[PDB]
């Protein structure tokens, strides 16, 4: 399976699928800079609509226990 | 991991298969339980850099915590090299190099060089300090994965 | 542990992995019940302040026994110390310092102090001390955990 | 879970209540003062009101031995 | 393997059998999965050629990437010699001779010949050499084998 | 539980009951002329009616394989 094809169900814990992101990531074998790059935007784009208004709000700067804690009742 | 030998030395020797495979189970089977942190500091004696990445690098599972171990371990990594600069003018042909950062991560030094460090004298504790970084990042974990 | 090597000396070595399990597997089929004395007291053997906090550190489950003998540790700990006051004046040059509660706890004493005083012409067993303190909260929780 | 959220059912025995006390304790990481404070404090309050009076009728200086077989048959 | 001795020497001693079932344990339960790398490379710490076709060899099941892996190495090996041609004139009667892509692959060289050149001063890591190619068709397989 | 509360019933065997007895000694740390005390008393006093009818015609001074042997049938 492709990293694009890596996507958040509409009733999946978002934490369900950051697990799935870094294990798929984990297979990845791209520059860390292109990795950098693949975590600040894919992992957001394919969030579901719900937890993806919350990222939203957290602005950038975030870091990964924010992320994960802020879409926890989602 | 570097012990000593009958002659009264420190040498080299390999980690042994049961032990790395305990390492895998008690994570298999406790997770992020905070029994994880001790359990981990006894199979750490006397480990090296490069044994304490093969530990981490042989997990499977748990991606999100892994990641976020890498990141901690990096922002500690920073953090020595900040707060540690490099030494003043060229490296004498007497002495050996200071570590940076990527050193204590085992990532820019070789074995021997882990080992030149650690068997030296003064010797200086490069396992000590990224186990400190280890155990800090378990805690980020452990507080975090608290439900 | 501190063992005796083929030389004819004192040395430490590390406790083993499968004794490391067996401590474990003990607690886990045969909890609180008698036999657990005299096990524990066997695998004890040799084995330091250092080590027996590992072992009592651990234990995952039964949580209000654990905080018990912690807190049985502390109070007879809190005894040694009132009942061996620090001694007069000045430590020698000569001579390396008293243990006190904590030390004899491991908590306030490195590995090198631990070896130090049970090597030592006199040695003192501070293994020992600590000992009776887990085999008497031993006993305290037995006693309790009763039905 | 929270160590706030730790409470004691209206059928469930003292004993495994101070288990997951101590438990959810053993995961906090704040200063020995102020979880001696949570101790002396938390567990009683989030008692059951049985078990609750009994415990009132200890008086404080109460140790755990004394404490697990005052509420025992409640 | 090719061990150190007590006396302070290279010398061969056989790989262990609860090592062998572990490499076949590894392989049964995590497949084509990135832990194999890591895992593979502990267990393969000071290993011949010779223990590495013996390793791929033993392995049951996955045979259509055991044949990808066999024509990766061949592939690997064709660009050793390639890249290193054969030396000037005849053989020194004072010296070994250099190794190929097949001696790397140990397929044309001796265990005798294979502790030669690694025991040897200086040492050649024909290991290393062969072991780049086993992670860099393991890296091939995985990515196919990503679904 | 305690050593007063160890009771012989009515169809189980006296055996069982000693082993029981000696289980629950095992857990007593008192002096060994209590224990002795508590070995002559208890136990058959504890004991069932038919054995204890039994115990009674062995007299004092007796043995526990004779004591086990004659409760057998029992």
């Amino acid at each position: 399976t492709s990293i694009l094809d890596i996507r958040q169900g509409p009733k999946e814990p978002f934490r369900d699928y950051v697990d799935r992101f870094y294990k798929t990531l984990r297979a990845e074998q791209a520059s860390q800079e292109v990795k950098n790059w693949m975590t600040e935007t894919l992992l957001v784009q394919n969030a579901n609509p719900d937890c993806k208004t919350i990222l939203k709000a957290l602005g950038p700067g975030a870091t990964l226990e924010e992320m994960m804690t802020a879409c926890q009742g989602v | 991991p570097i012990v000593q030998n009958l002659q009264g030395q420190m040498v080299h020797q390999a980690i042994s298969p049961r032990t790395l495979n305990a390492w895998v189970k008690v994570v298999e089977e406790k997770a992020f339980s905070p029994e994880v942190i001790p359990m981990f500091s006894a199979l750490s004696e006397g480990a090296t850099p490069q044994d304490l990445n093969t530990m981490l690098n042989t997990v499977g599972g748990h991606q999100a915590a892994m990641q976020m171990l890498k990141e901690t371990i990096n922002e500690e990594a920073a953090e020595w090299d900040r707060l540690h600069p490099v030494h003043a003018g060229p490296i004498a042909p007497g002495q050996m190099r200071e570590p940076r950062g990527s050193d204590i991560a085992g990532t820019t030094s070789t074995l021997q060089e882990q080992i030149g460090w650690m068997t030296h004298n003064p010797p200086i504790p490069v396992g000590e300090i990224y186990k400190r970084w280890i155990i800090l990042g378990l805690n980020k974990i452990v507080r975090m994965y608290s439900p």
